[PDB]
């Protein structure tokens, strides 16, 4: 059955996490 | 000067070959069912073919350049 | 000078050229298709490069075949 | 039973059909029935056009091994008497000259002693002045 | 532009973001950045 | 004349000239005998 | 700025000296040579490439070499 | 060692010439570094483009060519 | 200025170019100000890492994008009659005609058609449901957070490896095939046994239940009892229908061989034991060096005892070489991957593995033009990156007399050999091809030159293929080979008989003739690839290349004129003809699968000898449908594709003036602009901070033939996506 829009909202706030690990790996990675 | 010899070479060579490779003395009487032809090819490997049916019963590549016009409007 | 004589070749045949019945009406090449297709890039390779190579893709065969080996000689 | 796709032309039902109305080549009226005769003989395919064979085998020799030792016959006529012009025409006071303007007597002398190319060549290779040494050729920088 | 999906009015937020301002505050920064004189 | 000698004998001329007895000596052989695909 | 190096097998023809459109180059006293000068490249901020000397350099390879490196205004030759 | 008319190859490694074979034109007798000089049948790249020569003479330390005559 | 910051002489630029150049430079490690081996190891490490995380974020994009506006549970009902959808069309300047247009495979909205076939790759692995998909991207999501912060903290002061652990090839070596590639192929099989075969054969398993549903009925005794037999026993028959329990046997690793007769596709079980034996296989391979213990091999001792009395030197001091140098390692590994590339789109457009993948046209051109792309440009990276090798890593005194130093020895025989292979190619392919093009043209097809592909048939024949009549090994059904009692053999050879499908398609003088051609590409590419490697350190018109780094744009007019003499100009043109190759093999696969699909193979065979057909019976013919996606008169679902087939011939076209004007015509003109700018009023209240200059002539051509890839890419995908979307699609 199609999802519904909790499960997108819990994508976004999840993928949410790699978003900010990428800003953290760039950072470290431009120093 | 030989520039204007050159050009004059290709100018007597145009008149020839419209006048014995051409079907213009055909073409003049039926000028509207008659297309103008003044290149013959020779039958060698198959590029007779090209000889296709340019009316009147004459076989030779159909001309573009309007030679056929102009020596009609001179007479 | 390519697009000139595109645009020349394109609106001579759509526009003026063709065939007129005893009645009076023309019947145009192309039709009346320039108007509608020439204003767009899709319309000139469509309408035009397309539409009007089939005479010269097809030329195989006939005794205008030279043209369509000139034809591919140039690409 | 090698080429089970491969009919012979004689009988194949394409080539009988079209061989027909086949187009005379020459000035001849009837150039196009000698090239069906010829043709007839051949490997068609479904199409009706002959096919070659080209693996060694010598019942179709005539596809590749006779054209194929013609060429080879007179390439190597070309090129060894252009070699043999070029090495005598280098032991002279301007090389370059004839490079340009051709010795043609000596061209034409060159250019009849090329039958024998092949005993030419391989006395050459005997001879040891056929092929340079390694050491002895300009290089470029590794 | 109208969608039968879960949450369709998710795109009609996020590719404006996406189509506009994230590319503007994107295109600000690194100009700022690579223009910035001195330091390095 | 020696100087039209050795003009007739550049290498352009010999070049067109070799090129011209090539192509009339293959025009006439396929001419009286054309259409040789293989050795029959 | 560029860089222009000059090695031991000048022979002192000051070719590249007249070639230098910007004068970069000059010539020294030197021995190694039978006209006993060498080239240099004291002015060489002002160099912009143009490999002139390198192309007036009869040598079987250039005496004279320009090794392209930072780029300044007067390296790319800008007016504005 | 090397005199006029002596046929050398050069060995060089970065001339045009390198495993070539050209002649011995002077000597020069002094406290240079590269006193031979050899001149060769065939030319460089040396010109601007599209000049049609380039040179045929070039100067080499002793060390650098073998003697073949 | 700062940027960028790890050059200073790109910084103290005060023109444009500190921009592009900056940029240029950025991944470039080993020219910054400033590095050591050390740092840029590590800097390698996390920013491979990086690349490992954006795969997976990638992925997991394309898994939730499926299952959220998708239509994965209505596909599997019926994957013959409906399209799978890719992603959602949002578009604010769209028109009513696109929404109806676009308005397709059932959706109610502007939907795209997925041509991936990420579809049936989901199908036969097992999923299902929306939830499985779900599950699978954020799933993903966490492992490339897990990625990143791995990236991270090996980055941090306490946890950066060592020089001396970077450099331990023979514990790499073992860890990576025993576990990278023996153990990740070994869960897989178990994957497809536990979870793969169940649910193909109508048992839904799950993480729910996989613990409580054993694989085999009398499982995991005969593993250990010896008798693996059981595991074959009671296959799928014949009449097996995949997802469903309707003829289904109960074995997990057989090797009945060929295809599935429902799905066209090959055996799960088949797939199976084939990733179990290769990952036991890997196993016994990764235990093959020494690493801290007493047994196992070393690499330098084995590459110092193979050497010949006729290479001299032979494979001495390579260990050092290759380890040392890190340009050597990336394009000995590109080029393993461009040649399995090449293999994957080779041996998956004829040995399907996906369940009704065949039957989708489209998908399948489409995985074949794209991997072998990307095979194309892996193997010029390979060669790029071995010439980048020989310009700075290589040190000539190490490896004297070895086989890399008789390389350079032998160079010009090398490029001498080569020119003339690939002359006598190209000389008497065109020959052959003009001579049929006059032959046809002159009303006279039966002169042409046709030559039967007779290796290749013979080849085919020796695999089984029963139509040419050669009766030979396995053709031969009296030959030991053909009389082993293979369990493959009678379904391989029904497989192979069969004219059903793309395994070992029937050839005839145009796969002859467009073969050759492919050849003569090959060897030219290779011919410009690896003469610029090797005259990367110099040559005649320049003995000191080496000396002038990789890339530069010449050395002047004098001494001739250079023009293009580095390396990084022979990959430039290089890729040209990578890009007509391609160009050539995509042309003769797409034709012919054209004509296979339709069942008009007669009209490929009788006009792929002479290029007029080529020219008129594939791409005239094929642009009838794509060039009208939008008409004066209304849009169809392939307005997009034309637009992009336009739009590709039009970047393609705007290449041609960076590839063919060059810099000072457009330096003046930026002159008399910056006259003008700084000559008006208004104007002058505003000012530039970098002064604007042309570009630079290796940015020039670098630009010119980023364009002019991009629009080759383009159009092709274009031509093609809608030529099979019309005629199948
Ligand atoms: C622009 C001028 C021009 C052009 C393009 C043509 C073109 C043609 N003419 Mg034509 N013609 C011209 C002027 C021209 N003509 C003039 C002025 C005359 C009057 C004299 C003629 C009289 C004429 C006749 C009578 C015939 C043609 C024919 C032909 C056709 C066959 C080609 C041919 O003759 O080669 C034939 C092949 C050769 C000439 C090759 C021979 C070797 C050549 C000459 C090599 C040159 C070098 C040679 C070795 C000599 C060395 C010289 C050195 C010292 C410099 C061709 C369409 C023929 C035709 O259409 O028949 C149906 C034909 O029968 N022409
Ligand atoms: C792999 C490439 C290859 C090569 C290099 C050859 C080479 C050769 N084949 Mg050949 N052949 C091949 C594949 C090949 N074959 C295949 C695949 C088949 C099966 C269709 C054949 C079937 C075949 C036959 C039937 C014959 C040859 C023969 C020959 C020889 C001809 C001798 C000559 O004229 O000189 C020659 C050595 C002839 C021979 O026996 O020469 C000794 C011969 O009669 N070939
Ligand atoms: C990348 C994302 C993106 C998005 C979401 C849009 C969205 C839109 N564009 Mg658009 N555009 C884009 C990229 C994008 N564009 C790019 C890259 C280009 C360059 C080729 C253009 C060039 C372009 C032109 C030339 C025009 C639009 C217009 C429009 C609007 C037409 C729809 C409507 O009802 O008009 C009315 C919509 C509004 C009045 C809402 C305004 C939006 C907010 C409130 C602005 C603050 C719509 C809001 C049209 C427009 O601006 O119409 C006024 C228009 O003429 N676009
Ligand atoms: C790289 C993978 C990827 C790609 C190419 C797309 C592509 C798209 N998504 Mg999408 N998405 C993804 C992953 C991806 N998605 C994931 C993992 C999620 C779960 C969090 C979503 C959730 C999502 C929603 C909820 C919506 C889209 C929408 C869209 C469309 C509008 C453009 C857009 O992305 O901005 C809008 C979408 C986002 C900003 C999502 C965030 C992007 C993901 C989470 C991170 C990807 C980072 C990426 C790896 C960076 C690469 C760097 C590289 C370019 C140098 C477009 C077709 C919109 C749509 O359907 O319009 C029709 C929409 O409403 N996406
Ligand atoms: C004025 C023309 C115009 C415009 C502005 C758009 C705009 C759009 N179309 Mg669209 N379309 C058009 C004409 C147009 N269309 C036409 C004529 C057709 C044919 C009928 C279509 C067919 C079509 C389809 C079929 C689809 C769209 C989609 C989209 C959306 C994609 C979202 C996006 O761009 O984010 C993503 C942005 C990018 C990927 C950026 C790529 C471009 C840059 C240069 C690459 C990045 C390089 C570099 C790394 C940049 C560094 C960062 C930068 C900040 C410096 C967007 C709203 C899609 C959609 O709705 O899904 C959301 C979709 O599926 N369109
Ligand atoms: C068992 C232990 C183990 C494992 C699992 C790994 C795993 C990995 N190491 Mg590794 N490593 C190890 C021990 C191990 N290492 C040890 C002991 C050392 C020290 C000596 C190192 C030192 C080391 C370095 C220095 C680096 C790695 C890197 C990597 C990653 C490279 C990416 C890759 O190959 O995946 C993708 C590839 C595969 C999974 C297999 C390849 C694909 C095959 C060949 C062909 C395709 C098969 C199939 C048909 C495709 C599937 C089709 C499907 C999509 C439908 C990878 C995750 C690199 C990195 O930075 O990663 C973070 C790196 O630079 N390793
Ligand atoms: C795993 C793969 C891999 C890795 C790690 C590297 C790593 C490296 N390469 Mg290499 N390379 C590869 C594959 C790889 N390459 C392949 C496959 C090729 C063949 C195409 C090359 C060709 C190549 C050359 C020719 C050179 C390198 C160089 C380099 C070095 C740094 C410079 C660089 O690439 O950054 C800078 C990279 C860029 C600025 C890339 C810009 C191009 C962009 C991405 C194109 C974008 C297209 C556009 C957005 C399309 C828009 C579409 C839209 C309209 C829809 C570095 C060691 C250079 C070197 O010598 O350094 C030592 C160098 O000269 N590589
Ligand atoms: C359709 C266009 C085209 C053609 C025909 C060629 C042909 C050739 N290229 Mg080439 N190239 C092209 C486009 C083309 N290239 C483009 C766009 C690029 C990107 C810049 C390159 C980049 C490139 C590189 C980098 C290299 C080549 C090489 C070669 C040669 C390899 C030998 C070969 O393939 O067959 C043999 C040759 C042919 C079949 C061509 C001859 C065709 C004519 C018709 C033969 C008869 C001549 C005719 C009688 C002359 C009459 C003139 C008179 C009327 C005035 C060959 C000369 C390589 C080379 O030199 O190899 C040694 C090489 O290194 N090319
Ligand atoms: C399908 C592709 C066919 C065309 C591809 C390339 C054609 C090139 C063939 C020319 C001969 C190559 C040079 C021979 C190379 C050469 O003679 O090296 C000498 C080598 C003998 O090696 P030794 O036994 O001396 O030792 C070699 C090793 O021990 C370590 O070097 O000969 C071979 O190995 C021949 C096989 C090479 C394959
Ligand atoms: C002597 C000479 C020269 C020089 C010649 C030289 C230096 C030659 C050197 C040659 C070398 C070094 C190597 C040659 C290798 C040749 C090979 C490998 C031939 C292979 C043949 C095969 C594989 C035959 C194949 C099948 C044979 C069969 C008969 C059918 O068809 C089918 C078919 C095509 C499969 C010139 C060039 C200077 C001038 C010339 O005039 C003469
Ligand atoms: S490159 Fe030009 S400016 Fe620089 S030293 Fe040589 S001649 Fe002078
Ligand atoms: S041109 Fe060359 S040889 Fe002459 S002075 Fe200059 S560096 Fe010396
Ligand atoms: S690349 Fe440009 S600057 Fe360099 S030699 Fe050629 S034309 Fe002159």
């Amino acid at each position: 059955m199609a999802l519904s829009d909790t499960q997108i909202l819990a994508a976004l706030v999840v993928a949410l996490l790699p978003a900010f690990l990428a800003f953290r790996l760039s950072t470290e990675l431009y120093k | 000067f030989g520039h204007l010899a050159v050009v004059f070479v290709w100018l007597s060579g145009m008149y020839f070959h419209g006048a014995k490779f051409s079907n213009y003395e055909g073409w003049l009487a039926d000028p509207t069912h008659i297309k103008p032809s003044a290149q013959v090819v020779w039958p060698i490997v198959g590029q007779g073919i090209l000889n296709g049916d340019v009316g009147g019963g004459f076989h030779g590549i159909q001309i573009t350049s309007g030679l056929f016009y102009l020596w009609r409007a001179s007479g | 000078l390519s697009i000139v004589i595109f645009h020349f070749s394109w609106k001579m045949q759509s526009d003026v050229w063709g065939t007129v019945s005893p009645d009076g009406s023309v019947t145009h090449v192309t039709l009346g298709n320039f108007a509608q297709s020439a204003i767009t890039i899709n319309g000139w390779l469509r309408d035009f490069l397309w539409a009007q190579a089939a005479n010269v893709i097809n030329s195989y065969g006939s005794a205008l075949s030279a043209y369509g080996i000139m034809f591919l000689a140039g690409h | 039973d090698d080429f089970a796709n491969l009919t012979p032309c004689s009988e194949n039902p394409a080539y009988l059909a079209k061989s027909k109305n086949f187009l005379n080549t020459t000035n001849d009226p009837n150039s196009g029935k000698i090239r069906a005769e010829r043709y007839a003989s051949a490997l068609c395919g479904p199409e009706g056009y002959p096919h070659l064979i080209v693996d060694g085998r010598f019942t179709h020799a005539g596809d590749f091994l006779i054209p194929s030792i013609l060429f080879l016959y007179i390439a190597g006529w070309i090129g060894w008497v252009g070699r043999s012009y070029l090495i005598e025409i280098r032991e002279s006071k301007n090389p370059e000259m004839q490079e340009v303007v051709i010795n043609v007597p000596l061209a034409i002398k060159k250019m009849l002693g090329g039958f024998l190319w092949p005993l030419a060549a391989v006395g050459e290779y005997t001879s040891g002045k056929l092929v340079m040494k390694d050491s002895e050729i300009p290089t470029s920088p590794r | 532009m109208d969608g039968s999906y879960a949450a369709s009015y998710l795109p009609w937020i996020l590719i404006p973001m996406v189509g506009w301002l994230f590319p503007a505050v994107t295109m600000g920064l690194l100009f700022i950045h690579i223009e910035s004189e001195g330091e390095g | 004349m020696d100087g039209l000698k050795s003009f007739l004998s550049t290498a352009p001329v010999m070049i067109m000239a070799l090129l011209t007895f090539t192509a009339g000596i293959l025009i006439e052989f396929n001419r009286f005998y054309p259409d040789l695909l293989f050795h029959p | 700025s560029h860089s222009v190096k000059i090695y031991d097998t000048c022979i002192g023809c000051t070719q590249c000296v007249r070639a230098c459109p910007l004068d970069v180059l000059e010539m020294v006293p030197w021995d190694g040579c039978k006209a006993a000068q060498i080239a240099s490249s004291p002015r060489t901020e002002d160099c912009v490439g143009c490999k002139r000397c390198e192309t007036a350099c009869p040598t079987d390879f250039l005496s004279i070499r320009v090794y392209l490196g930072a780029e300044t205004t007067r390296s790319m030759g800008l007016a504005y | 060692a090397l005199n006029r008319g002596d046929k050398v190859r050069i060995k060089r490694t970065e001339s045009y010439w390198y495993g070539d074979v050209g002649t011995v034109a002077s000597v020069e007798k002094s406290g240079i570094l590269y006193p031979v000089i050899v001149r060769f049948d065939r030319v460089n790249y040396n010109g601007f483009s599209g000049s049609a020569s380039g040179v045929n003479t070039n100067n080499f330390a002793e060390n650098e060519l073998e003697l073949v005559q | 200025t700062k940027f960028p910051k790890f050059s200073q002489d790109l910084a103290q630029d005060p023109t444009t170019r500190r921009i592009w150049y900056g940029i240029a430079t950025a991944h470039d490690f080993e020219t910054h100000d400033g590095m050591t081996e050390e740092n840029l190891y590590q800097k390698i490490f996390a920013s491979h890492f990086g690349h490992i995380a954006i795969i997976f974020l990638w992925t997991s994009g394309t898994l939730f994008h499926v299952a959220w506006q998708g239509n994965f549970e209505q596909w599997i009902k019926d994957p013959l009659n409906i399209r799978p959808i890719a992603h959602a069309i949002w578009d604010p300047h769209f028109g009513e005609g696109a929404v109806n247009a676009f308005t397709q495979a059932g959706a109610s909205n502007p939907v795209n058609i997925a041509y991936s076939g990420v579809y049936h790759w989901f199908y036969t692995i097992g999923m299902t449901t929306n939830q499985e998909l779900y599950s699978g991207a954020v799933f993903l999501l966490v492992l490339a957070s897990l990625f990143l912060f791995a990236g991270w903290l090996h980055l941090q002061p306490k946890f950066r490896p060592s020089l001396a652990w970077f450099k331990n090839a023979e514990s790499r070596l073992n860890h990576h095939l025993a576990g990278l590639f023996g153990v990740s192929s070994l869960a897989w099989a178990g994957h497809l046994v536990h979870v793969a075969i169940p649910e193909a054969r109508g048992q839904h398993v799950g993480w729910d239940n996989f613990l409580s549903t054993p694989p085999h009925p009398a499982g995991l005794m005969p593993f250990f009892t010896g008798n693996w037999g059981v595991y074959a026993a009671d296959p799928d028959t014949a009449g097996h229908i995949f997802g469903t329990s309707e003829g289904a046997g109960t074995a997990i690793l057989t090797f009945l061989g060929g295809f599935h007769p429902q799905t066209e596709s090959l055996w799960l079980t088949d797939i199976a034991h084939h990733h179990l034996a290769i990952a036991v296989i890997f196993i016994i391979a990764g235990h093959m060096y020494r690493t801290n213990w007493g047994i196992g091999h070393s690499i330098k001792e084995i590459l110092n005892a193979h050497k010949g009395p006729l290479t001299g030197a032979g494979h001495t001091n390579l260990y050092d070489t290759i380890n040392n140098s890190l340009h050597f390692q990336l394009g000995l590994a590109l080029a393993s991957l461009g040649v399995i590339t090449s293999l994957v789109a080779q041996h998956m457009y004829s040995l399907p593995s996906y369940a009704f993948i065949a039957q989708d046209h489209t998908t399948q051109a489409a995985l074949y033009t794209h991997h072998q792309y990307i095979a194309g440009f892996l193997m010029v990276g390979a060669f790029a990156h071995g010439a980048i090798f020989f310009v700075r890593d290589y040190d000539p005194v190490a490896n004297k007399d070895n086989v890399l130093a008789r390389m350079l020895e032998h160079k010009e025989a090398l490029i001498s050999h080569l020119s003339w292979v690939s002359l006598f190619l190209g000389f008497h392919t065109l020959g052959l091809y003009v001579h049929n093009d006059v032959v046809v043209a002159f009303g006279t097809p039966e002169k042409q030159i046709l030559i039967e592909p007779v290796f290749a048939q013979w080849i085919q024949a020796t695999s089984g293929k029963a139509l040419y009549g050669f009766d030979v090994l396995l053709s031969n059904p009296d030959s030991i080979a053909s009389t082993t009692g293979a369990a493959w053999l009678p379904g391989w050879l029904d497989a192979i008989n069969s004219g059903t499908n793309s395994l070992f398609l029937t050839i005839g003088p145009g796969d002859f003739l467009v073969h050759h051609a492919i050849a003569l590409g090959l060897h030219t590419t290779a011919l410009i690839l690896i003469k610029g490697a090797l005259d990367a350190r110099g040559s005649k018109l320049m003995p000191d290349k080496k000396d002038f780094g990789y890339s530069f744009p010449c050395d002047g007019p004098g001494r001739g004129g250079t023009c293009d003499i580095s390396a990084w100009d022979a990959f430039y043109l290089a890729m040209f003809w990578m890009l007509n190759t391609l160009g050539w093999l995509t042309f003769y696969w797409h034709w012919k699968h054209l004509g296979v699909w339709s069942g008009n193979v007669a009209q490929f065979n009788e006009n792929s000898t002479y290029l007029m057909g080529w020219f008129r019976d594939y791409l005239w013919a094929n642009s009838a449908q794509l060039i009208n996606g939008y008409n004066p008169y209304g849009v169809n679902n392939l307005s997009v594709w034309a637009w992009m087939f336009l739009f590709g011939h039009l970047v393609w076209a705007t290449g041609f003036m960076f590839l063919i004007s060059w810099r000072g015509y457009w330096q003046e003109l930026i002159e008399t602009i910056v006259w003008a700018h700084e000559r008006t009023p208004l104007a002058n209240l505003v000012r530039w901070k970098d002064k604007p200059v042309a570009l630079s002539i290796v940015q020039a051509r670098l630009v010119g033939l980023a364009h002019f890839t991009v629009g080759y890419v383009l159009t092709y995908a274009a031509f093609l996506i809608a030529s099979t979307a019309g005629k199948f699609g």
